[PDB]
């Protein structure tokens, strides 16, 4: 069987494969006509090119502010990734942290935190302990934390993290904000998704799922870095964007003797609603207990 | 000594001439008319004396109009007697190909002996500070005259030519970056090339004078970058209408 | 304005000066720039040396390949009989196994306690290109190599000056070809250390190989000498102990560097090249 | 006088290799004879050298100095001027790599002092260079370490030899 | 400079004179004039002078070219690569004969300040001195005042 | 790279919940301090000749006339004493002194403008920031 | 040494600065919204909040009459704030202005300030407003409170 | 009293460069989320708070038209209305300034 440290090797390599067979599709150059509708800058149009310009590089256009404050875009009232290529000519927008009704940003920010802490979870366990991610609940956002499920090895059916690890796991975390790593989306077909995650049983049932639900049968991707992981809905750009991260405990999910799945719960917020040390103290608290989406 | 105080630039504003003259009335500023015999001498006439327009889908009454052509021809042998239409087809090639491997050189010393006055500034002014590599790979179909007029001083005579023939260009950014087209791959072009000669001038000679542009053309390729288009940059005052 | 010319013809000198500084020129061939007759250049290359060349030989000994076929490159565009000019293949062939052969030699007499792994090493650094580079630019062996582009590449220059080793050795023959690499290859060796021209890694791992060989105890690793152990300047002198006996003491900031360099002093000593071994002998042979 | 700063904008690079690294863009622009002191002005071009196009015009935009709706002015006009001419795609993506204050021709008149006495007093003029590059502010470079620090001083104390011998 | 001007060690061109000698002086180009009263000095070292001095250094590539001139130069080029230009103007022919002799003795290295008037690449034989050279060594290497076996 | 308060990013229905909430805090670890005695006090010598105790850090009121039995006035000044606990103790080794110092703090102040190392000092101590 | 002091020193003396204040307020009753510095505006806005509790004891009190009368240097604009201006506020005790500060002014770069009557006829102003209560910050503490309030009934 | 010596260039690059001299960079800058323009935290947005004052001055200069002088203020409250609005409830008895001209999008009426 494949190696932990040279599974992801393949990983990439069949992403990156599938990644280029896209771009060679598109034709040398095709322009698009984008228009942009919003309180500012109303009426603006960007010519870009087919399957290539993203909806950052229609604001690079516009002003640096766009870029720094845009977390997601709206694509004919479809929230996009502002680092996917755009198809085909159509309105966009750019949202926002602050704004009246900010829910989908909410639910990409909620999202992406998840995914992040995904990656942590891969490199603490040593390589002798088979860990395999589950999913990523979709609970909302007044629920107080984000969670991503977990199961680890029969060895770790006892162990539970102590203080000390579950403070490692967050220098990891900021270890990862640090490199400053781009989410990258890709959107392929289910069969070519389930090459990649064909060794991990739990993300082919997922993949499963997510392909009935689209007559096209496409599931999303999305990488940091090396990392790969299977997600829903779109994500934010960077990992920049999160100032405070921290897991805040671990809990077991029922029945444990049927099969343990562990529940890593975490909370963050990012450079652009900054909190108060004693306010950020309070949310931690509520963090640390267990959450049950509806 | 060696002192001169010069002001920053002030830019006039108003270009049209009568803003100027408009202008200078609310100033006082009388200018009176000219008073020379000496007149300015073109070369070259401004635009076309009749309008071509190419069939459609060539990528009795149509009769009468190559007759027409052909009497035009009469006046051009008036003043040149050794000139066929059996060879300026192929002598406009020679050119239309030395024509623009001077944009390449940047030899504008030759460039006014083949290509008009008109002509000139719209070739070269775009690519001033820009470097350009066109060239001929092949001739797909042989050049045909398909109109000869001239004019009602000086008698200037057009030949319209049509031109079928692959092409490369490659056009450069100050900076030595790719800017349009591609120095590999030629491509199809089907332009209508316009020359005229002053037959009145003894030392005239055949120069091209513009393309005919049809409305029904394929759309040009695109180009590399992406652009902008701003909308109104409105007033507070004033507020935005869809 | 002044009256006079002397001062501004001078004037006019020290602008064209400040420009050059300014915009250096590219550098161009020797043979380019005026005073240059390649028939006298070439002879005194000889004379200069000392060495009776022949000429046939030696003007082949510069010429290459890839000026060869750029020579004819010209010709084609121009429409223009043969050119009958050989190339330094050959020559460089038999000037290079015969340095290989003569410098091996000469090593494996004058130091007999070296392996062959080390006495391999040190023939491909004075054969080397950076070492045969440097002679080469400094007895207008570049100036006379027939080349396509300038500055003549390390490759093609090395490959040149082997091939006046070939024509000497058919001109003169070994004897006399000998001293010509004992004279500026074997001199280029003079005030370096040994594993800077054999560079090894882990001489500790080295050293216990050639003292089974010679039947001798694994060497013990002890401290003669220390100071400011704690310090972040510190000294360590570590000394390699067999059967209770000192063959080897090396310093170091920290006590494995300097049980490495003293793992590196007894191999010098084992393999007799000391700095303090006798020079090498370039008196004229008996 | 000399106009060098707008000749920089003629300049025609050769056609870059197809293995050659993208060239940025470089756009020189200036404004001559500027009412305003060239030693209020260095103030000001010192403040956004080395900022982004849209930081530096937000922080000449909130400046109640004058020289500062100068700048904005000329900044302004260097961006539009870049994407319109010097074939920039983003108008963003720019950068302030110079910017600098020079005397201009400046003129003296008399002022007036007491007991019959005069002072001559020059009516000061300047401009406003700077000079725009494609591509994002590079990143500033951090203060030194203390490791550096001990690197570097173990590096002379490795590097001293024994002088006035063999 | 001395801390006006830069400085180098005393060296040699590739180990000059240590198996043998080989005169570094490469090339001299003379520009002297058939007419002109600052080049009759040159017109006589040309005459007797340099075809002598041709003989006795067979590695040196000689070029005289005679054409126009006000300030006659002699151009020397070294193996290592170094150029130095004279001016021969109305000097006599002893005074350019002691010259051209000069430059055929130099090695081309800049003639600039030496730090030392000597040079050696092993300056020790018996070992480099060190703090603890002439310290003797104490039973167990123990240092001042260390309590052993405690 | 802009800094914030504590109520920048808040809302009109937050700021009075927050307020309220960090202020019954306060009430909650001031009275949870007022049974020294019975929470594991350290030993409680007797008085020796040449011992010096702890002070008190008190908030100057105002001033107030005072007349004795004898007729005399006397002026005096209120010093009123609130929020005054113990921080820390150190050591006579190591304060690096003849004596040993113990820390005394008044004034209970707001969180949300002390600096972090300071608020976790607090925290660790059960008791609210001092002036 | 100014310790204490809560009046500042503006225009030439004690009187013109009463003087100054009084041309602000007047005009500030005439059209319920003015632009000025912020330091001289700072210091009428005391002045305006009290005119109006002389407005509410009525027009029949001889003080309130001749308070008005002095401060209010046109004499169409006593009945306003009798019969204007104190009604409108009748039910709120404090807080009838509130002032703004504005982008520095050309001229002199001065720190400038914007005054109005609560109430007026024009244009609202736009007002700074507070972060939207459907913010990830607010929603994680909106669900806070409801697990405190949760937990408080149980 | 006067300088006894000429002060060096490298003396007063030192007095003028000292940080204290330079302009400090401001970090209270941000974006109006109605126009977009460029504001501070603490002061209005100067292009949305030009926009009120335009049309509150168009206002003024209809109130104007009816005083018909000076010393001429009313003892009624003021609505103001535009084209394609009828007095309101509560807007009885009240001095309505007629406006020719659409009303503002932001102008919210009360
Ligand atoms: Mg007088
Ligand atoms: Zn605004």
């Amino acid at each position: 069987q494949l190696s932990p440290t040279e599974l992801t090797e393949m990983r990439n390599d069949l992403f990156n494969k599938e990644k280029a067979r896209q771009l060679s599709l598109t034709p040398r150059t095709e322009k698009i006509e984008v228009k942009h509708v919003g309180k500012t800058d109303p009426g603006t149009v960007f010519v870009m090119n087919k399957n290539i310009s993203t909806p950052y590089s229609c604001a690079m256009h516009l002003s640096e502010w766009y870029c720094r404050k845009s977390i997601l875009a709206l694509v004919d009232g479809q929230p996009w990734d502002m680092y996917k290529p755009l198809t085909k000519s159509c309105e966009i927008k750019f949202l926002t942290f602050k704004d009246c009704d900010p829910g989908e940003v909410n639910k990409a920010y909620w999202r992406s935190c998840a995914m992040m802490m995904g990656c942590v979870i891969e490199r603490a366990f040593k390589d002798e302990y088979m860990v395999n991610l589950v999913r990523a609940p979709e609970v909302p956002v007044i629920s107080g934390a984000f969670c991503y499920d977990v199961v680890l090895d029969s060895k770790l059916d006892e162990w539970m993290p102590t203080k000390e690890n579950l403070r490692s796991f967050t220098k990891d975390a900021h270890a990862l904000i640090y490199k400053d790593l781009p989410f990258e989306t890709l959107e392929v077909e289910a069969k070519v998704a389930l090459e990649i995650f064909q060794h991990s049983k739990y993300k082919v049932d997922f993949i499963e799922e997510k392909a009935s639900q689209n007559p096209e049968r496409i599931v999303k991707l999305h990488r940091i870095g090396d990392f790969i992981d299977v997600s829903e809905g779109p994500l934010i750009p960077r990992t920049s964007i999160c100032f405070q991260y921290e897991v805040s405990a671990v809990h077991n999910l029922q029945p444990t003797q049927p099969s343990l799945i562990r529940r890593f719960q975490g909370v963050s917020l990012p450079v652009h609603l900054r909190a108060h040390f004693t306010i950020w103290d309070k949310l931690l608290e509520r963090s640390r207990k267990m959450v049950t989406e509806d | 000594t060696k002192k001169r105080f010069t002001p920053p630039i002030y830019q006039p504003k108003f270009k049209t001439e009568k803003e100027f003259m408009q202008h200078a009335r609310k100033a006082g500023l009388v200018i009176p008319p000219e008073k020379s015999d000496r007149s300015i001498h073109l070369a070259c006439t401004a635009g076309i004396f009749d309008a071509y327009v190419p069939p459609e889908g060539d990528a009795t009454e149509r009769m009468k109009k190559t007759m027409a052509s052909q009497v035009s021809i009469r006046r051009i042998k008036d003043y040149d007697a050794n000139f066929k239409i059996k060879d300026f087809p192929e002598k406009a090639k020679d050119i239309f190909i030395e024509a623009h491997l001077c944009l390449n050189n940047s030899d504008h010393d030759r460039l006014h002996t083949l290509v008009t006055e008109h002509c000139f500034p719209d070739m070269t002014w775009d690519i001033k500070y820009k470097t350009v590599r066109w060239s001929f790979v092949e001739s797909l179909e042989p050049s045909h005259v398909v109109q000869v007029r001239c004019s009602s001083g000086n008698v200037y005579g057009q030949i319209t030519v049509r031109m079928h023939t692959r092409q490369t260009l490659a056009i450069y950014d100050r900076f030595g970056r790719l800017m349009y087209g591609q120095e590999d791959v030629p491509k199809d072009v089907l332009e209508y090339v316009v020359f005229e000669k002053q037959l009145t001038n003894p030392y005239g000679s055949w120069r091209m004078h513009t393309k005919i542009v049809p409305p029904w053309a394929p759309p040009k390729q695109p180009i590399l970058k992406t652009v902008m288009i701003p909308g109104p940059q409105l007033k507070p005052e004033e507020e935005y209408e869809e | 304005v002044k009256k006079g010319f002397r001062a501004a013809f001078r004037f006019q000198k020290e602008l064209e000066r400040q420009r050059l500084l300014r915009c250096p020129p590219p550098p161009v061939r020797r043979s380019e720039k005026p005073n240059w007759d390649y028939h006298a250049e070439i002879q005194a290359f000889g004379h200069r040396l000392q060495e009776n060349f022949s000429l046939d030989l030696l003007k082949t000994a510069f010429v290459n390949s890839c000026y060869i076929k750029s020579e004819e490159a010209k010709r084609q565009q121009l429409g223009i009989v043969l050119l009958n000019l050989k190339s330094n293949q050959e020559l460089s062939e038999q000037g290079t196994s015969f340095s290989q052969t003569c410098l091996t030699q000469f090593l494996e007499d004058e130091y007999p306690d070296m392996p062959t792994e080390g006495i391999k090493n040190l023939v491909d650094f004075l054969t080397g290109e950076e070492v045969v580079c440097h002679v080469a630019r400094n007895l207008a062996v570049e100036q006379l190599t027939l080349s396509e582009e300038f500055p003549v590449p390390p490759a093609v220059l090395q490959q040149t000056f082997f091939a006046v080793i070939g024509a000497l050795l058919q001109s003169s023959g070994p004897e006399r070809t000998a001293l010509f690499i004992r004279d500026f290859l074997i001199t280029q060796m003079t005030g370096k250390e040994l594993f800077e021209m054999w560079k090894i890694i882990n001489p500790m791992g080295l050293l216990v190989e050639e003292l089974k060989k010679r039947n001798v105890s694994a060497p013990e690793s002890r401290l003669t000498r220390q100071s400011g152990g704690t310090t972040a300047l510190p000294l360590y002198f570590v000394g390699l102990y067999c059967d209770k006996k000192l063959i080897a003491e090396g310093p170091g900031e920290t006590v494995l560097v300097a049980e490495e360099e003293a793992a590196r002093v007894a191999l010098r000593k084992l393999y007799g090249f000391t700095e303090n071994r006798r020079p090498w002998n370039y008196s004229k042979p008996k | 006088i000399s106009r060098k700063w707008e000749k920089k904008n003629k300049i025609v690079y050769p056609p870059q290799l197809p293995g050659e690294p993208r060239r940025p863009a470089e756009i020189y622009h200036c404004r001559r004879q500027i009412k305003y002191s060239k030693d209020k002005m260095w103030y000001l071009a010192k403040l956004i050298r080395g900022m982004s196009i849209d930081q530096a015009l937000a922080q000449l935009e909130f400046n109640d100095k004058k020289g500062a709706k100068i700048i904005k002015e000329v900044l302004l006009e260097a961006q539009d001027m870049a994407v319109r001419d010097h074939n920039v795609e983003f108008r963003s993506n720019l950068y302030i790599a110079e910017s600098t204050s020079g005397r201009g021709q400046c003129l003296k008149r008399i002022r007036y002092h007491g007991r019959g006495r005069f002072g001559i007093m020059e009516k000061v003029y300047c401009h406003y260079f700077v000079k725009l590059v494609e591509g994002p502010p590079p990143p500033p470079e951090p203060p030194k370490t203390a490791v550096a620090h001990a690197k570097e001083y173990i590096q002379q104390l490795r590097s001293r030899t024994i002088v006035h011998t063999l | 400079t001395a801390r006006g001007t830069p400085s180098r060690f005393l060296a040699s061109v590739l180990h000059n004179g240590l198996g043998r000698y080989v005169q570094q002086l490469q090339r001299l180009s003379f520009s002297v004039s058939r007419d002109g009263a600052s080049s009759r000095g040159a017109r006589e070292f040309v005459e007797r002078e340099v075809i002598d001095f041709a003989r006795r250094n067979p590695g040196v590539v000689i070029y005289v070219n005679s054409r126009p001139c006000c300030v006659p130069r002699v151009v020397a080029e070294y193996l290592n690569g170094a150029v130095r230009e004279e001016s021969i103007h109305c000097k006599s022919v002893e005074e350019i004969s002691t010259l051209v002799q000069k430059l055929a003795d130099q090695s081309g290295l800049d003639v600039i300040r030496i730090r030392k008037p000597f040079h050696t690449d092993n300056p020790s034989i018996q070992g480099q001195w060190h703090p603890f050279t002439n310290k003797p060594t104490t039973f167990r290497g123990l240092r001042p005042r260390e309590v052993q076996d405690p | 790279k802009s800094g914030t308060w504590w109520d920048e990013h808040l809302s009109e229905e937050n700021v009075p919940f927050i307020k309220q909430l960090v202020s019954d805090e306060d009430k909650a670890q001031l009275a949870s301090k007022l049974c020294p005695l019975k929470d594991e006090p350290w030993p409680i010598h007797p008085w020796e000749p040449g011992s010096f105790r702890v002070g008190l850090i008190a908030l100057k009121l105002g001033m107030m006339p005072l007349w004795t039995k004898d007729g005399q006035k006397h002026v005096v000044t209120l010093l009123q004493v609130q929020d005054c606990h113990v921080l820390k103790y150190t050591s006579k080794e190591n304060c690096n002194g003849k004596m040993a110092t113990l820390s005394v703090g008044g004034k209970t102040v707001s969180r949300f403008r002390k600096a972090t190392s300071i608020l976790e000092f607090y925290r660790e101590l059960g008791l609210p920031p001092k002036q | 040494i100014s310790h204490g002091r809560v009046f500042r020193r503006m225009g030439l003396g004690p009187e013109s600065r009463i003087h100054l204040l009084r041309n602000l307020l007047t005009g500030l009753v005439r059209h319920e919204r003015i632009e000025a510095p912020w330091a001289r505006v700072d210091e009428m806005r005391g002045y305006a909040e009290k005119l109006i509790d002389y407005g509410k004891l009525g027009d029949t009190n001889e003080r309130a009459m001749r308070m008005a009368d002095f401060w209010l240097t046109e004499k169409d604009l006593i009945p306003k704030l009798f019969q204007v201006l104190a009604p409108r506020y009748k039910d709120q005790t404090g807080g009838y202005t509130r002032m703004l500060q504005i982008p520095n002014r050309s001229l002199d770069r001065a720190k400038m300030a914007v005054i109005e009557y609560k109430g007026n006829c024009l244009p609202p102003l736009p007002l700074p407003r507070r972060d939207s209560h459907l913010t990830l910050l607010n929603q994680l503490l909106q669900g806070l409170r409801q697990d405190l309030r949760q937990s408080q009934e149980a | 009293a006067a300088p006894k010596n000429r002060r060096t260039i490298e003396v007063n690059r030192c007095r003028r460069r000292n940080p204290q001299k330079l302009i400090k960079v401001k970090n209270n800058i941000d974006v109006c989320p109605e126009c977009g323009h460029l504001k501070q935290k603490h002061v209005l947005c100067a292009y949305c708070y030009e926009k009120v004052c335009k049309e509150t001055a168009e206002i003024r200069r209809q109130i104007g038209k009816q005083e018909g002088g000076p010393f001429k203020a009313p003892t009624i409250e003021t609505v103001v209305l535009y084209t394609g609005e009828t007095p309101s409830e509560q807007d009885q008895g009240k001095r309505i300034i007629e406006r020719d001209r659409k009303r503002p999008s932001w102008f919210t009426q009360n």
